[PDB]
């Protein structure tokens, strides 16, 4: 239906340093526009970029003509006949997404889809509206609709058939991301699906595999990710198709940090132009850095800063600053020494960490039990 | 098509490529299908040797 | 249950539009400034030979 993110994120929403404000991407968006003529991408285009040019209404004329003709056709087919369930009405709303979603908006289409959902019985229509409006709320920054539709599908709709919702975790790539959800869950369903994709509507297979690798290597640093993302068959095959992603993954796995950072810079930049850009490109490149640092610091007791810089890319002072910032944040258990130029790891053994966790969890439980006891018996 | 010797050739080639892509389980599945479809056909000594 | 009216229940103005209204539990480190990666790397090794 509407695959290429409508080029709108890369379009003039990536100005300044990314600078993406006019290029062949605008051409691609405009050809996707003129075919099935649309004015909805022209809202902001009626405001800031190509505000009041000749084409702005020179397309609007036959666009309005075509949409009026097709809406008239749908209204005639809806009033003349009385088709029930999955019917010409659902055709009217699916067009209305191919239309007013790409004429003016989702609101009319959301209403029409709600109506036909009240009228229909089968489930793929509900998944259709889920992904329709997930992408629409990626155009207009909507998440409550996505989670409402996801709950409707998973909790209630998924009692007949199955095998569909999994990829609609794409929202979970960007829901709780900068703490827990750019990974963990977003990887455990990408992995569970990479064998059986069957959802080419949202994204091609290669892009899906890149997303899966990206989220899995932040979900799993070396907790035997290899059992699922390196020994994985389909992932390996598509990586044979994608040299850059394969190098970026195996560099981290094979402790080739010098090239892992160059791969991570490339990932950051190519990630800064996506539906995934605005949410967490900064966060992802911080987390992967911390992950690689912890991987190197593990299996070491005291590392010379020079050895780090020569083996971790560059920047003795750069590495000093980064380690300082990351230890200050509480992650990356290690203590950095100055001009002696040593970095000492202070990872507590199992017993000491166990005692600390006992203290923490028991303090939580004790505060809870104290509160409970005091509100009872006055 | 009733032709199977060429079918076995194609299945073996598919398994070879699948192995070359590190897609080992799917390569094994294609090889098993080739073996099944060859245990019912002439399978000349070259094809048998190649399959083994 | 006490409503603690002795402390004025500080009204959140007019429930004005927030920053994001996102679901996005973040940390203290997400608010700093950064300048990509590769620039740093070349800028710190061409002094020694890159």
């Amino acid at each position: 239906p509407k695959n290429p993110d409508l080029r709108i994120a890369q379009l003039r929403f990536l100005l300044s340093l990314p600078e993406h404000r006019g290029d062949a991407a605008v051409r691609d968006e405009l050809m996707a526009a003129v075919r099935d003529n649309n004015m909805a991408p022209y809202y902001e285009a009626l405001c800031k970029s190509l505000d009041w040019q000749i084409d702005v209404d020179l397309l609007n004329k036959m666009k309005k003509a075509n949409e009026d003709e097709l809406k008239r056709l749908d209204e005639e087919l809806e009033d003349a006949e009385k088709n029930l369930g999955e019917s010409e009405i659902r055709d009217a709303m699916m067009a209305k997404a191919e239309y007013l979603c790409r004429i003016g908006d989702k609101e009319g289409a959301l209403t029409a889809f709600r109506k036909t959902y009240d009228k229909t019985v089968a489930l793929g229509h509900r998944l259709d509206i889920v992904f329709y409006l997930l992408r629409i709320g990626l155009f207009y920054m909507d998440n409550d609709l996505i989670t409402r539709n996801t709950e409707k599908a998973k909790s209630l709709i998924e009692e007949g058939g199955d095998w569909d919702r999994r990829n609609r975790l794409k929202v979970y790539q960007g829901l709780y991301c900068v703490a827990i959800r750019d990974f963990k869950q977003a990887a455990e369903l990408f992995l569970d699906t990479v064998s059986t994709f069957t959802s080419y509507e949202l994204m091609d297979y290669k892009t899906f595999v890149t997303y899966t690798v990206y989220v899995s290597m932040i979900a799993l640093e070396r907790p035997d990710l290899r059992e699922k993302v390196i020994k994985g068959a389909e992932i390996l095959e598509v990586l044979h198709s994608l040299p850059a992603v394969r190098q970026y993954l195996f560099s981290l796995y094979e402790c080739r940090y010098s090239v892992f950072f160059q791969s991570l810079a490339v990932v950051e930049q190519e990630m800064k132009k996506d539906w995934l850009f605005a949410p967490h490109y900064r966060y992802y490149v911080r987390e992967m850095r911390i992950h690689a640092y912890s991987q190197l610091l593990e299996s070491y007791r005291s590392l010379t800063l020079g050895y780090m810089a020569e083996a971790f890319g560059v920047g003795v002072e750069f590495i000093d600053q980064e380690l300082s910032r990351f230890i200050a944040a509480g992650r990356l258990h290690c203590k950095i020494d100055k001009v002696n130029e040593i970095v000492e790891t202070n990872r507590p053994d199992s017993k000491n960490w166990q005692y600390q966790e006992t203290i923490k969890k028991g303090d939580l439980l004790l505060n809870r039990v104290q509160k409970l006891s005091r509100v009872i018996n006055m | 098509m009733d032709d199977k010797a060429l079918l076995v050739e194609v299945q073996l080639l598919e398994s070879k490529t699948y192995h070359a892509l590190s897609n080992l389980p799917k390569a094994r599945a294609a090889l098993t299908s080739a073996r099944t479809t060859a245990n019912a056909i002439y399978c000349p000594p070259k094809l048998q040797a190649t399959l083994d | 249950d006490d409503e603690f009216e002795e402390f004025p229940a500080e009204d959140w103005a007019g429930l004005d539009e927030d920053e994001d209204a996102h679901v996005w539990e973040d940390n203290w480190d997400d608010d700093n400034v950064e300048d990509d990666f590769s620039n740093q790397l070349r800028a710190e090794l061409e002094k020694h030979g890159y």
